[PDB]
């Protein structure tokens, strides 16, 4: 459940890493 | 794509809301599984967005 | 006004939204699908013509 | 041990989200 709760909650290096150089 | 921002009853008036991205002009935004009340003694809508007062 | 595909730099605010495509030295960096199938599209905000009341 | 270290040393989606947000 806390590793679920983790994967779930956690900014992803994909995600941050788009997010980051879009703008 | 099914449990993309369903929404739960998780306790009392908290519901929890699913993890999901959503889109606002191209910019993608990802949301993590969160919690909101309702309002008691009423037919509330939950939803994505902004307010005019915010 | 011919209806294809077509990539600009700005989603305009009527359209078909399928991807969002960073690219750099001639070669793709990423690609963000921006279809219903991963994403929910918050819809843009377009005002009429006549204001209400008028 | 991994599992804490890894919720301490990763960054929370809200955190990123509004990171991303102030830029």
């Amino acid at each position: 459940v806390v590793l679920d709760a983790l994967s779930s909650g956690k900014a992803d290096l994909s995600y941050v890493n788009t997010q980051l150089n879009s703008k | 794509w099914y449990n993309r921002f369903r929404v739960t009853v998780q306790s009392g008036l908290t519901l929890s809301v699913t993890q999901g991205s959503i889109s606002v002009s191209g910019n993608i935004i990802s949301f993590p599984p969160q919690t909101i009340n309702a309002i008691d003694n009423a037919n509330s809508f939950v939803w994505i967005g902004k307010t005019d007062a915010d | 006004p011919a209806i294809a595909l077509r990539v600009s730099q700005t989603l305009p605010n009527v359209c078909i939204p399928l991807a969002r495509v960073i690219a750099a030295s001639g070669s793709v960096t990423s690609v963000t699908d921006l279809r219903d199938v991963s994403v929910d599209i918050l819809p843009p905000s377009i005002p009429d013509a006549v204001p209400v009341g008028s």
